[PDB]
């Protein structure tokens, strides 16, 4: 049935598989930390875009959802930061004219070497 | 029925493995870098598996599922 | 070819007074001549 797609879903299954298989035996050699399994939820926190917030603490409090109303509430948050990711790859960002787009994508300006020391 | 036995080899090799951390750290470096170029095929089985052998296929397999990104 | 040299820092050193009459006055004159130095062969490059 169409194997054009089953070699891609099965080099898929297999290093999906090796990987779950991997920490399932990194971690009993080795149990996980009882606290800092806090601290990389910390860290995964720290990357979330702004435009979830407005759903995130609604989901402590109770009134978010049952299942699927949230299904469909994180869409509108995904959609906007989508489109907020449009608007800044062509036209720009919040605090920046076109020149500054220009030497944004032309490399003209050097990772800043001085201030970091 | 492997379960049952690998709980209790889980935690028999933990502190057996957690006690050295030095000569655990050289046996592993060698062996991966052996079996990346496996450039010592030849003078052990007499087959120099090296003529056929993918370096880069075998590092992104590893990164790849290093990172869980197929 | 050395009144060639001669008259190209001659143009690299008017443009730049005339770019800069602040300092263009003789006050930096061993100062205008670093920068003229410099701007003879190349250009000067930051850290970064
Ligand atoms: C443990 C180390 C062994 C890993 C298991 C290897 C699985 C065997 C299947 C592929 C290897 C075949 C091979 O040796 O022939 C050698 C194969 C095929 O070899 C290539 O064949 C081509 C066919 O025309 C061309 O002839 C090339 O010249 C020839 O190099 O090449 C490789 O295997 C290079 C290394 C790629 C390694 C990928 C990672 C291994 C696959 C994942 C396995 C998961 C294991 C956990």
């Amino acid at each position: 049935p169409r194997l054009a797609a089953v070699m891609p879903d099965a080099v898929y299954a297999l290093v999906q598989g090796t990987h779950k298989l991997g920490e399932y035996a990194h971690d009993l050699v080795f149990p996980p930390t009882p606290e800092d399994l806090r601290k990389l939820e910390q860290q995964v926190n720290a990357t979330i875009p702004r435009e979830f917030d407005r759903v995130r603490q609604r989901y402590a409090e109770g009134k978010i959802a049952n299942d699927e109303q949230l299904s469909s509430e994180l869409e509108d948050a995904s959609f906007n930061w989508y489109r907020r990711q449009l608007r800044t790859s062509v036209v720009g960002a919040t605090d920046e004219e076109l020149e500054d787009v220009a030497v944004r994508k032309l490399r003209l300006e050097p990772p800043a070497l001085q201030a970091s020391l | 029925a492997w379960q049952q036995s690998f709980e209790t080899y889980g935690g028999k090799l933990r502190e057996v493995l957690l006690g050295q951390q030095e000569a655990a750290k050289n046996v592993a470096k060698q062996l991966d870098e052996g079996v990346t170029y496996m450039d010592w095929t030849y003078r052990s089985t007499g087959v120099d598996l090296s003529a056929v052998w993918d370096p880069e296929l075998w590092i992104r397999f590893r990164e790849a599922v290093a990172q869980n990104e197929p | 070819v050395e009144a060639a040299y001669s008259a190209y820092l001659r143009r690299i050193a008017e443009a730049y007074l005339a770019e800069h009459p602040q300092m263009a006055a003789p006050e930096h004159a061993a100062h205008v001549a670093r920068v003229v130095r410099s701007r003879a062969l190349g250009t000067p490059l930051s850290f970064d």
